[PDB]
RNA sequence: CACGGUGUGGCCGAUGACUGGGGUGAAGUCGUAACAAGGUAGCCGUAGGGGAACCUGCGGCUGGAUC
RNA sequence: CAGAAUAAGCACCGGCUAACUCUGUGCCAGCAGCCGCGGUAAUACAGAGGGUGCGAGCGUUAAUCGGAUUUACUGGGCGUAAAGCGUGCGUAGGCGGCUUAUUAAGUCGGAUGUGAAAUCCCCGAGCUUAACUUGGGAAUUGCAUUCGAUACUGGUGAGCUAGAGUAUGGGAGAGGAUGGUAGAAUUCCAGGUGUAGCGGUGAAAUGCGUAGAGAUCUGGAGGAAUACCGAUGGCGAAGGCAGCCAUCUGGCCUAAUACUGACGCUGAGGUACGAAAGCAUGGGGAGCAAACAGGAUUAGAUACCCUGGUAGUCCAUGCCGUAAACGAUGUCUACUAGCCGUUGGGGCCUUUGAGGCUUUAGUGGCGCAGCUAACGCGAUAAGUAGACCGCCUGGGGAGUACGGUC
RNA sequence: UAGUUGGUGGGGUAAAGGCCUACCAAGGCGACGAUCUGUAGCGGGUCUGAGAGGAUGAUCCGCCACACUGGGACUGAGACACGGCCCAGACUCCUACGGGAGGCAGCAGUGGGGAAUAUUGGACAAUGGGGGGAACCCUGAUCCAGCCAUGCCGCGUGUGUGA
């Protein structure tokens, strides 16, 4: 562009979007669990992964992946969710934090424990 | 239309180094005169000449070449009819680390980088030699 | 003069029986339009026709093979 | 005074990235920031052993800048990757030839005042050290007033002709508008000669014909288009423009004097023109031919092929405003090796008439330097520079919805 | 845009002024963005970046505005006044039904919301502020204490020997 060209018009920036609209710009929303199921990966992978459609305090329903083997989910369930994706399965934006409000920490499990919320064994 | 006759001269010099002549020639004036004088004292072109016919102003000036290479290798014009460029005198750029030379023009004519901090004054910047 | 009332007209938002198109997924059904001269060279604008990719008329381009 | 007595966890070990093996499970359970692991030997899943990094902390999520030259002022692009408006004219604006005198607005320099403290940085001081506190500096890149300089830009006065334009001679052209007119051919009609086929296809059939075709000869009617010349030719801003003649009319090339004296370039909004198809009103209709009808082909044919055929294609008066409207290359200016063609002019040379050198404005083929991711471009630049405008920022959704104008 | 832009006479203010008023005139603003509309307290500063820039305005300091929602004025040197007055509105409380009362965006604290943020503490000894001649009184400013690994800095959880 031309110096003239700048001045009448300058240099325009594009906006960026969040991944992670529902949170609203917080580390963590609180959740009650509206339908706790299983689904099948995207191609190349197989198999059934939990996951639970929640609806939070902000005003949105969305769907969130449960991680570790063994939980204790069920319908109406209070639970706190955080961000991220699980990549292979389409529309799972967000991940619930084991051993928060009412989901309880994985069992039998003794490395990786501050993730999946297991306390120390005696 | 042609707007800009020092940036004409520097281009035509330029190309004329580019094309190895000898000698190049255009039509004349005080300005393009003063500067190929800096350039002559600073050692770029060997020699300067101006004619007159009866109007018409001719200024030829004398290539240097050492070595394979010629002499000037860069000239680049900097302040333009778009967009004129003034420096004071402590922000004077420096070309080359000082290896080349900044034409400035102050108040006290045309001069160098070096003339102008050592004088302590700034002024318009017209083109990097080196 | 604040608050309030009446009538009429704008704008924003939410909501609505029914309806239209878009995307993603899985390849269930009907064909084979494009990629080679893809078996009628392809594409652009416009008009008409057709279950569907599409077909035909007029003008244009080579981002068309062989001669 | 007492006595080691009261006091270590968290993440990770396929690559990006320092740190590897064994068991358990078998596209399951599961992991995953990206690329990807697991479908019987998993250094990538869970446990264990070992190790690595941190350490009263260790990890995850959220947010800002950076990396991102990924809005490019510093510091990017538009032939084919995204990107030059279809083409002109022109308003505001931006920029603008040479010389001279003057002004001091831009520009540069000095002085004065101000720019609170805290904060950042430097030299010290006090906290057992450090954080922290604190003295003094430096800085606060700015603003205002006043005094100076005049090279450049701007203003004013004067002058000049290389840009731009005007008058007089000559030249080429499918440039435009209107009206006449000529020949070839197709169809139809009338009439002679004449008698069983004609037509069409890969092969057929639909179709035409014994109330007489097709073929051949004569005459008539009507519409549309202009063979040969014809050309990598010409003219036009682009879209485009071909028989011949007259009338009205625009631009271009070329020679020398004369004249004005920067009167210029570009151009947001705006406005004019703008293929084909399409629309409105009235005419015309030979040939061709969307839609449609029939015959074939095919598994099916909705198509390609064949026989017919209505809008339309043509004219007058208006609208529409879109094309791969393309050189996929905005306009203007200057400069930078050569070789070979062609169109319209000027000049010189022979020497008698046909050639040979130059110069100018167009139009083509190669190619050095230079440029490019490559292909390629290369004086008709995509090279070297300047002025102004238009446009681009991953692929889809989408030149779409809503609103508005026509 | 019609008190709108300017002028004259008058009124009004501590003070210039369409600040108000009666006439006279038709001006004033706008592509250098008027009007309308969305969002927003501003700066010294803070974070990031080689710089140019970008994001930001907790804690400290200066300025502005507000005090349940709107409209007013009084007293006073000074207010259109957080813990003053009048009026209107919504809400809440006491009542013997006669009549009344109130405003934590001050400190502590409760309910609610939220992923999430503390004690219904001590003293005016120090620095300030108000009153008083003084003695002295008041001061949830302030100075201190309590809770929280929230951050930065420092220390410890032992040392040598021992195959």
């Amino acid at each position: 562009a031309t110096t003239n060209q700048l001045i009448r018009k300058g240099r325009t920036t594009l906006v960026e979007k969040s991944k992670v609209p529902a949170l609203k710009a917080c580390p963590q929303r609180r959740g009650v669990c509206t339908r706790v199921y299983t689904t099948t990966p995207k191609k190349p992978n197989s198999a059934m992964r939990k996951v639970c459609r929640v609806r939070l305090t902000s005003g949105f329903e969305v769907s969130s992946y449960i991680g570790g083997e063994g939980h204790n989910l069920q319908e109406h369930s209070v639970v706190l969710i955080r961000g991220g994706r699980v990549k292979d399965l389409p529309g799972v934006r967000y991940h619930t934090v084991r051993g928060s409000l009412d989901c309880a920490g994985v069992k039998d499990r003794n490395q990786s424990r501050s993730k999946y919320g297991a306390k120390r064994p005696k | 239309s042609m707007q800009d006759t020092v940036a004409d001269m520097l281009t035509r010099v330029r190309n004329a180094q580019m094309a190895k002549k000898q000698t190049v020639s255009m039509p004349s004036s005080k300005l393009k005169v003063a500067i190929a004088n800096v350039l002559q004292q600073e050692g770029y072109i060997s020699n300067v000449e101006v004619a007159q016919e009866e109007t018409k102003s001719t200024l030829t000036i004398t290539l240097k070449y050492f070595e394979g290479k010629p002499v000037i290798e860069m000239v680049k014009r900097v302040s333009r009819p778009g967009l004129r460029q003034y420096r004071g005198k402590d922000k004077l750029p420096s070309v080359k680390q000082g290896l080349g030379i900044a034409i400035v023009s102050t108040s006290k004519g045309i001069m160098t980088d070096r003339a102008a901090r050592a004088a302590g004054i700034g002024g318009e910047v017209i083109a990097f030699v080196s």
